[PDB]
């Protein structure tokens, strides 16, 4: 069995204007096998309504998924993505940077 | 430009807790228009793009019939492959299939794909001539010989060269507004100061379709690499994609560097300078 | 359009 560890990109659907409606995205790619756990967190608390795309894979047979929810960016608030995978010894958390 | 239609199948076996999970997704260019889930309550082929929804109830019944038949195929394939490698029953294994067709700007046949994967490795694939097979290992050779005698390549070759091209053309015309459009990137530049002596420059491309794009860093008209950071292209979530490139520059030398963007949406390659 | 032919490994 070949196993590939996932790549995580946390960003926003639109340029992050504070106090306005936007979508928060988590893009996991370059991972195998398909079983993966991805959560979106606001200040360490799980967000209830989080949708995701349909399972597909790249040319190298690696799987990719996009998790998204609606949110309002605020100077006070912090957002992040929690991704757990068999290849990961511990759940990897990536914080949201509006500049990336 | 050149267009393509691709189907991606994933079947994962759950030892114990039930039957294998089967996921099917269909793409035209970079847009997904159909999906099927074995654990979905509908148990039917569902539409994911607005332009495909205008198909008659006869179309969906046929597509639902074939995807379910293909799902039964890969569940048998999982058992057959487990015997091939002498693998234990207790393990969970994944099988994946991908076949697709390529057309040029003229909209006629260009290229074809048929590939199979077991547990994340290439298993058996159809060559570009559409008449020969490549077998990864000994277990793959057993399947190759059976498929060669049964003329599977010839039946498949007929689908890519003819059946796909006809339906790919039909799909493009039905959704001319959605997938024959080209969206130019929305470009801007940002400045980040790591320290007193060197700063980071960020090149942004946003809200563009199709996904393929080229971003290059040039210093004084010289291609700059290895000192740059490049992220994988990302989906925005509204049918548009995003990508950015960054380079580390010493202070006072920001004006030397230039960002060059090449996309189909842009009639001229764009140049971005920090000033 | 999905592949109309069925195959087994």
């Amino acid at each position: 069995m070949i196993q590939r560890t996932p790549k995580i990109q946390v960003y926003s659907r639109h340029p992050a204007e504070n106090g306005k409606s936007n979508f928060l995205n988590c893009y996991v790619s370059g991972f195998h096998p398909s079983d993966i756990e991805v959560d979106l967190l606001k200040n360490g608390e799980r967000i209830e309504k989080v949708e995701h795309s349909d399972l597909s894979f790249s040319k190298d047979w690696s799987f990719y998924l996009l998790y998204y929810t609606e949110f309002t960016p605020t100077e006070k608030d912090e957002y992040a993505c929690r991704v757990n995978h068999v290849t990961l010894s511990q759940p990897k958390i990536v914080k949201w940077d509006r500049d990336m | 430009g050149s267009h393509s239609m691709r189907y991606f199948f994933t079947s994962v076996s759950r030892p114990g807790r039930g039957e294998p999970r089967f996921i099917a997704v269909g793409y035209v260019d970079d847009t997904q228009f159909v999906r099927f889930d074995s654990d979905a309550a509908s148990q039917r082929m569902e539409p994911r793009a607005p332009w495909i929804e205008q198909e008659g109830p006869e179309y969906w019944d046929g597509e639902t019939r074939k995807v379910k038949a293909h799902s039964q195929t890969h569940r048998v394939d999982l058992g057959t492959l487990r015997g091939y490698y002498n693998q234990s029953e207790a393990g969970s294994h994944t099988v994946q299939r991908m076949y697709g067709c390529d057309v040029g700007s003229d909209w006629r046949f260009l290229r074809g794909y048929h590939q199979y994967a077991y547990d994340g490795k290439d298993y058996i694939a159809l060559k570009e001539d559409l008449r020969s097979w490549t077998a990864a290992d000994m277990a793959a050779q057993t399947t190759k010989h059976k498929w060669e005698a049964a003329h599977v390549a010839e039946q498949l070759r007929a689908y890519l060269e003819g059946t796909c091209v006809e339906w790919l053309r039909r799909y493009l015309e039905n959704g001319k507004e959605t997938l024959q459009r080209t969206d130019a990137p929305k470009t801007h530049m940002t400045h980040h100061a790591v320290s007193d002596h060197e700063a980071t420059l960020r090149c942004w491309a946003l809200s563009f379709y199709p996904a393929e794009i080229t971003l290059t860093w040039q210093r004084d008209g010289e291609d700059q690499t290895q000192d740059t950071e490049l992220v994988e292209t990302r989906p925005a979530g509204d049918g548009t994609f995003q990508k950015w490139a960054a380079v580390v520059v010493p202070s006072g030398q920001e004006q030397r560097y230039t960002c060059h963007v090449q996309h189909e949406g842009l009639p001229k390659p764009l140049t971005l300078r920090w000033e | 359009y999905v592949l109309d032919h069925l195959i087994v490994v």
